[PDB]
């Protein structure tokens, strides 16, 4: 309610904003398992190329 | 000016899990699969009709 | 038509090997009369510390 | 990756009779935060008037 | 790196109005622990005489 936001000067344009955030990370662990080394958990169904 | 993340160095501690680093252990298939015996001694002698 | 979804084998026990141990390309399955092998396990997994 | 063992026999002087040293190893998957946002900017007359 | 200051007029226009911005920053330095390590063999005759 006081920021600028873009080149909105929000408090004397008697504006507002939300800012929303997250933060988020991913990890796969495609190790080595019982079987064997460099093993993939994923598989995929794809189309047909063009 | 302004302080970045490099600029902080490591006042940031990098964290650890072990999420992803157990995995099931597999015993032998033959234990399971057929009837066992307990022996005792090196050998043991079975006879069979031949 | 996928047939065999609902196949399960006549009275037989079924034992799917997870150790690595089934090589690649060399046999799919066995069948076999269980009364007619013995593993006989003289000691098991044993560790001593070094 | 895994170890592997051998089968030995009894020996105090031929190379047949030596349990095999081997060994294990483990390696690093990483998660990392990256940040997702958006700023969503509007009067404050229209929120009230809404 | 450590932060600079100035001193600052009371001022709704002027430069000499305006507060500074400074960074201040830090660098690394590692203890990595090294083994040091002595071996001294005796007689066990002479540690239970002794």
């Amino acid at each position: 309610d006081q920021a600028t936001v873009g080149s909105i000067n929000l408090a004397e344009r008697d504006m507002i904003a939300l800012r929303l955030k997250a933060r988020f990370a991913y990890v796969l662990g495609n190790g080595a398992t019982a079987v064997g080394d460099n093993k993939t958990p994923v598989g995929a169904v794809v189309p047909d190329g063009s | 000016a302004d302080i970045s993340r490099s600029e902080v160095a490591t006042l940031i501690q990098e964290a650890y899990a072990n999420d992803l680093l157990a995995s099931a252990k597999k015993g032998s298939t033959v234990l399971q699969a057929f009837p066992t015996v307990n022996m005792g001694t090196k050998t043991t002698h079975l006879p069979v009709l031949a | 038509n996928p047939i065999f979804r609902d196949e399960s084998f006549n009275g037989f026990g079924t034992y799917f090997n997870a150790n690595g141990a089934w090589p690649v390309g060399v046999a799919e399955a066995l069948v076999v009369d269980s009364s007619r092998v013995r593993i006989g396990v003289r000691q098991d997994i044993t560790v001593k510390f070094l | 990756t895994l170890p592997g063992a051998s089968w030995v026999s009894e020996s105090a002087t031929e190379p047949e009779g030596v349990k095999p040293t081997s060994e294990a190893t483990w390696a690093d998957r990483t998660l990392v935060a990256e940040e997702v946002a958006v700023i969503i900017p509007v009067h404050e007359n229209v929120v009230d008037d809404a």
